[PDB]
């Protein structure tokens, strides 16, 4: 069912997943459509804002090999530390911005096994499956 | 069964417009704009035909304000002529007896606030006629200073035409018929696509068109509607018909430091062979040409009909008489000399007189004004005459035309009718035998 | 064959598919190389709404599991209701632009079950495959 | 081990290639956070330069059926006249830099297999695959 | 009788009383894809290589 854009933000982050595109689409959103002026450099500069805003993000899930994105696996193990719940206790009775407020104190931390762990293993090792 | 299978770098697009850019070479108002490339591209495209419509093209329209901002820009920074707007006390000037130059400028002197914002200059300069209005020797008055205020245009920068090439961004493509056949709209069976388009000159013009392009086959008629004669009539040549207009005058230019800094060139001394500014036209030229196009008016009108030509209706100078630029002066002339002529129902050389003025409006456009400073030395030049703008004049055979234009907007459209832009669109699907597995 | 840009315009589909690379490249085209000025904002502003033209559509093939594009396949079905013509009487006795001037009618109503019904599907299942 | 942005640039392509993500993140930045005024359009060019200069050569490696990049294969042959080395003499005996220094002469050349070669036949073969 | 130097070449423009001319220290950045070298060497001939960069 279409709900509209953030429709399930007040939702479980179980049931959220479900309608994730409907968001994604207008994470970026495009169309939009005397001299220099107010709005004259300020639409410019929005827009442009938006694009980096954007693409800052998505070049990490480009290295974090998945992009085929919203939702994807990785070989990291998640440390028990960060938050320790049950499964029932968070993806069943818990809402993405709660999940933030808590997730949040490790986030640069977490990154850093994302950003390389995997990357860097996933490879050489295929160079090697290559061999013969 | 068919299921939906996703393309991508489809070969399709809509009419669109988007914001075209300039590209020329490495004057006039250009240099911030891209180098051309030294092997421009084409691709003829085969078994590819679409409508054109040069009376819908919006390219015409950017190049139009385009052009415009362009000049403003290049007025900004020079020097205003605000103190100019003064009494002046003028008496005639006497021409080698007894009178066939008419005077046509004034000896006139005025009380002239100078650097030294205090004590003021008597001083005199040389003006047409054409310029000056008498107030109420005598007294007289620049003609602008009752409209608005005027500004001196700088002299080092020139007014040459200099070739423009127009891009589109990317996800937009430059189309180009090749078709020497063009009714002004509908299909083309030849139709190719280009990176640019080829160098354009922003030649301003009234009446006849200058330094254009040629026509291939036969002359072209091109027009809104042929039948309302409440539009107009474009006329392209196959060949160039040369006109040689000159200023048989060595006049100097006796600049006079109104300032505080800023410096103003008044006109000096008149010396030399003191004729009337004129043209020179090859009237065989002329005639053979004048022919070919009215085959082409025979061709819309009728095998039993007459063909008259005319001058204006008259009026406002801009549109009466034929106005261009030669090396920053503006010359006005009498085509009264070519447009007189008929045709039936199935050296030698013309001189056109012509009038010099140095305040003049530019487009249509008042609340401003340009000053143009005396060009020094004997002033004389050649072009290309590529083209006519014409108007359509009890109606069962013999009809009148006429010379006409003032928007010039009909002047790039005269040449970007060959052009259209369209946006492409990557994203395509279709059908396909096709079902695909984890 | 190279045959430059937009070269197999005037071809069937079948035969434009061969030489899509040589159109895609200039979909973007890149390189391009007193202030304002004419032109100062105006090259500006063109070269930015090329980017967005482009990512704007590119974000959609990255939505529906693809991103390896010019051509892909789905999981969803074709309606015959969207114009049914044979494959001999389409991809071997039709050109892209004669194609759009038909199926353009239903470019959003296809476009639903592009951006939805497999993007949706193939997931979740894929996370129960995961199951052991 | 971190080294830095560059920290590998003077090793050996072998070893450099260990740490290309360090790199890889900067590329493209981010961040970075009266009217026109000096800088006014400075920063704004750049910064668009920035993201130009970055997806004119990712779109490169969108059509080399890569993305998941960094490092990946193809099946295209190495030409033994495009600097005839042995591995040892190359990967374990020269550095990114100095390899440029030689390979530079022929990239477009090899860019042309790159565009295409693979990206023609990998497709069309696999629609064949598709067939039963 | 006197004159201002400066009236036989150009105007003059007053500078701002609030505004000032102290030199402050600026630093310049490369956009992303450009970098900023610099060498180390505590010797240089103005031009060359840099075994320390
Ligand atoms: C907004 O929060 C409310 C709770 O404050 C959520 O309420 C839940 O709404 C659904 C739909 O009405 C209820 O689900 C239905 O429950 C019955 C019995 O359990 C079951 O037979 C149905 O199959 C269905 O699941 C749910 O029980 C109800 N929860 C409570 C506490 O009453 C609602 O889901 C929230 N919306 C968002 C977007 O998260
Ligand atoms: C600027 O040129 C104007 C002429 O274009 C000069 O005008 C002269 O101005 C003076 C002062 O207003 C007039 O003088 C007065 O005339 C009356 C009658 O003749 C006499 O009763 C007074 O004793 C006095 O002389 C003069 O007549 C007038 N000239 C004319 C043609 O109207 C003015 O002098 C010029 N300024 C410069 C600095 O040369
Ligand atoms: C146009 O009006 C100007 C004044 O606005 C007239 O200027 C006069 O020009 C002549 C020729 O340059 C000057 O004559 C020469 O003056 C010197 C010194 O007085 C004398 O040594 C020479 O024998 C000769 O006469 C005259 O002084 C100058 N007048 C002023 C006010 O500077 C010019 O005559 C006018 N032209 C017409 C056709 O009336
Ligand atoms: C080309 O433009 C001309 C004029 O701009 C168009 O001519 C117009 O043609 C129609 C049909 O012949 C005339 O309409 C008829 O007028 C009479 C009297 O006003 C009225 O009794 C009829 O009911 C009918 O409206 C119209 O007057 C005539 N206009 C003029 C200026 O003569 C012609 O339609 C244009 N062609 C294109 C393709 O648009
Ligand atoms: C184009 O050439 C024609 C002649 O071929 C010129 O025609 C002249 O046009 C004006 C305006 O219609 C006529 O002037 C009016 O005449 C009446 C009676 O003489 C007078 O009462 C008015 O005060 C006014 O002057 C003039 O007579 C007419 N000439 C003839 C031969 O009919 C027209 O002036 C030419 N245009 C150009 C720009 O030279
Ligand atoms: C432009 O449209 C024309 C038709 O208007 C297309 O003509 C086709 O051109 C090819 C190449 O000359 C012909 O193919 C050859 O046909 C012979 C006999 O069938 C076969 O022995 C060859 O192996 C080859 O296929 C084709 O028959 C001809 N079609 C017709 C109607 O004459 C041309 O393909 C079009 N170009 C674009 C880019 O689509
Ligand atoms: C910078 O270039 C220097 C050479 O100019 C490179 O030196 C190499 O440094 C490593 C680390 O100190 C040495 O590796 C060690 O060698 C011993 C014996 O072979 C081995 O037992 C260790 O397991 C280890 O590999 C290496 O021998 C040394 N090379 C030479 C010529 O002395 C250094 O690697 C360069 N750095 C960059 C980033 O490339
Ligand atoms: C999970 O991460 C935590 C830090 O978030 C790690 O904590 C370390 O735990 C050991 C054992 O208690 C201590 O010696 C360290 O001092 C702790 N570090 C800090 C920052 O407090 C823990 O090692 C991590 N587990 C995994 C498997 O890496
Ligand atoms: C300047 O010479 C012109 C002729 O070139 C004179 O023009 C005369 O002006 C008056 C007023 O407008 C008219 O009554 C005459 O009919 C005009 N003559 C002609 C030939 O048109 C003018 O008088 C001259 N001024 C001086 C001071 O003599
Ligand atoms: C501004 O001055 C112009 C002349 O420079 C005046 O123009 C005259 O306008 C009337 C009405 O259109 C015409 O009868 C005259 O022939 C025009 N003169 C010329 C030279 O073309 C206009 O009247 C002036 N406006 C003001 C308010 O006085
Ligand atoms: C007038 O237009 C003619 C085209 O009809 C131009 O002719 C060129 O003339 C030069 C000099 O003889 C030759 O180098 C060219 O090859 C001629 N072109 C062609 C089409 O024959 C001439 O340049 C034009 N003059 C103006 C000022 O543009
Ligand atoms: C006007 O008459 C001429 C002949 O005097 C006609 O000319 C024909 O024009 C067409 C188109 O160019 C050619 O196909 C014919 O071969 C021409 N005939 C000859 C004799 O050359 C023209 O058709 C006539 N127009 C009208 C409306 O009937
Ligand atoms: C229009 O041009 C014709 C020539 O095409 C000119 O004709 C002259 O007319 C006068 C009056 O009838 C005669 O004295 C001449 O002998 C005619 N010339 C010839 C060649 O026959 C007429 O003067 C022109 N009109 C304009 C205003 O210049
Ligand atoms: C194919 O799509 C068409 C609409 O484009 C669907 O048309 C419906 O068809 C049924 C049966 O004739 C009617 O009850 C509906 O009213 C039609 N809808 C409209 C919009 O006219 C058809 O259902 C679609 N087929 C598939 C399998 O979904
Ligand atoms: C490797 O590329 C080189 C060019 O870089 C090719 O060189 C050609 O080699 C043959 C045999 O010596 C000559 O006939 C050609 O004239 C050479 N070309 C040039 C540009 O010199 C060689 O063919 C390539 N090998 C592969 C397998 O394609
Ligand atoms: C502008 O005024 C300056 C002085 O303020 C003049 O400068 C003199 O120029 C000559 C020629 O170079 C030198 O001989 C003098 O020594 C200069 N004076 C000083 C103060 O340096 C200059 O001549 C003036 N220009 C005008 C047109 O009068
Ligand atoms: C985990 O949930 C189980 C019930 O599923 C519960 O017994 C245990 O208390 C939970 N974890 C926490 C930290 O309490
Ligand atoms: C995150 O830690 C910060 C201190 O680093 C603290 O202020 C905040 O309460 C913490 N959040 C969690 C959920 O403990
Ligand atoms: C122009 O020549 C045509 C014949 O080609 C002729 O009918 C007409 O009289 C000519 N005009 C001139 C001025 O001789
Ligand atoms: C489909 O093509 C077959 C021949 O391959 C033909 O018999 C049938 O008429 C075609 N479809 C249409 C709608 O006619
Ligand atoms: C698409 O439908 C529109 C009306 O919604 C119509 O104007 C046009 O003819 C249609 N095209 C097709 C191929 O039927
Ligand atoms: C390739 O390396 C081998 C040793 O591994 C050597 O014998 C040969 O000379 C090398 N290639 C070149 C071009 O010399
Ligand atoms: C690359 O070839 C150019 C000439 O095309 C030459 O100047 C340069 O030396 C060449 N480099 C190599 C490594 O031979």
């Amino acid at each position: 069912v279409f709900l509209g854009f953030l429709g399930a933000a007040g939702s479980t982050m179980g049931a959220a997943s479900m309608t994730l595109t409907v968001q994604a689409r207008n994470l970026l959103s495009g169309i939009v459509q005397l001299k220099l002026t107010v709005w004259g450099i300020k639409q410019l500069q929005a827009r442009v804002l938006a694009v980096e805003r954007y693409l800052r993000d998505q070049q990490l899930l480009g290295i974090w090999g998945c992009s085929g994105k919203l939702i994807c696996c990785t070989n990291v193990p998640w440390n028990s530390s960060w938050s320790n719940r049950n499964l029932s206790e968070i993806w069943d009775n818990m809402t993405w911005l709660q999940w933030d407020k808590e997730i949040s104190n490790y986030t640069q931390i977490i990154y850093g096994l994302l950003e390389e762990s995997q990357n860097q293993q996933e490879k050489n090792e295929q160079d090697l499956l290559a061999l013969d | 069964n068919l299921w939906v299978t996703v393309y991508y770098g489809v070969p399709v697009w809509k009419d669109a417009e988007t914001t075209l850019f300039c590209a020329s070479d490495a004057v006039w108002a250009t240099h911030a704009c891209v180098p051309t490339d030294p092997n421009p591209q084409e691709i003829h495209l085969e078994n590819v035909t679409e409508e054109f419509n040069m009376w819908k093209n919006n390219m015409v329209e950017q190049m139009h304000t385009d052009i415009i901002s362009l000049w403003d820009q290049s007025l900004k920074p020079c020097v205003k002529l605000t103190p100019l707007c003064v009494t002046l006390q003028c008496t005639n000037v006497t021409n080698n007896i007894t009178d066939d130059m008419r005077g046509e400028l004034k000896n006139c002197s005025f009380n002239m606030t100078t650097e030294l914002r205090d004590k003021k200059q008597k001083v005199y300069s040389l003006f047409y006629r054409l310029d000056v209005v008498q107030i109420n020797n005598k007294e007289y008055r620049l003609i602008n200073c009752n409209t608005s205020a005027i500004t001196q245009a700088c002299p080092k920068v020139s007014f040459e035409p200099i070739p423009i090439h127009y891009c589109a961004p990317a996800g937009f493509a430059i189309l180009k018929c090749k078709d020497k056949k063009f009714n002004g709209t509908g299909p083309c069976p030849s139709v190719s696509t280009v990176q640019c388009t080829h160098g354009i000159k922003p030649v301003v013009s009234t009446q006849l068109l200058l330094n254009g392009s040629l026509a291939e086959e036969e002359v072209m008629i091109r027009s809104e509607n042929i039948t309302n004669n409440a539009k107009n009539i474009l006329v392209q040549f196959n060949t160039p018909v040369q006109i040689n207009c000159t200023r048989p005058n060595n006049n100097t230019r006796k600049s006079i430091r109104i300032g505080p800094g800023q410096a103003f060139y008044a006109t000096g001394d008149i010396i030399g062979d003191i004729r009337q500014a004129h043209c020179n036209v090859s009237k065989a030229t002329w005639n053979e040409t004048l022919g070919k196009v009215v085959k082409q008016l025979r061709k819309h009108f009728g095998n039993n009909t007459i063909i008259r030509f005319a001058n204006s209706s008259g009026g406002d100078l801009e549109v009466t008489t034929h106005s261009f630029n030669c090396g920053g002066e503006f010359f006005y002339c009498n085509t009264s000399g070519l447009f007189n002529s008929t045709w039936i129902s199935n050296n030698d050389s013309i001189t056109l007189p012509c009038r010099i003025k140095q305040i003049i409006n530019m487009w249509q456009r008042i609340g401003q004004a340009m000053y143009a400073p005396p060009i020094q030395g004997v002033i004389r030049c050649v072009s290309n005459i590529t083209g006519l703008i014409l108007t359509r004049d009890t109606n069962s055979t013999t009809e009148t035309f006429r010379p006409g234009g003032g928007d010039m907007r009909d002047n790039w459209r005269s040449e970007l009718y060959k052009y259209k832009v369209v946006k492409i669109e990557p994203l395509g699907v279709a059908p396909t035998r096709c079902k695909r597995r984890v």
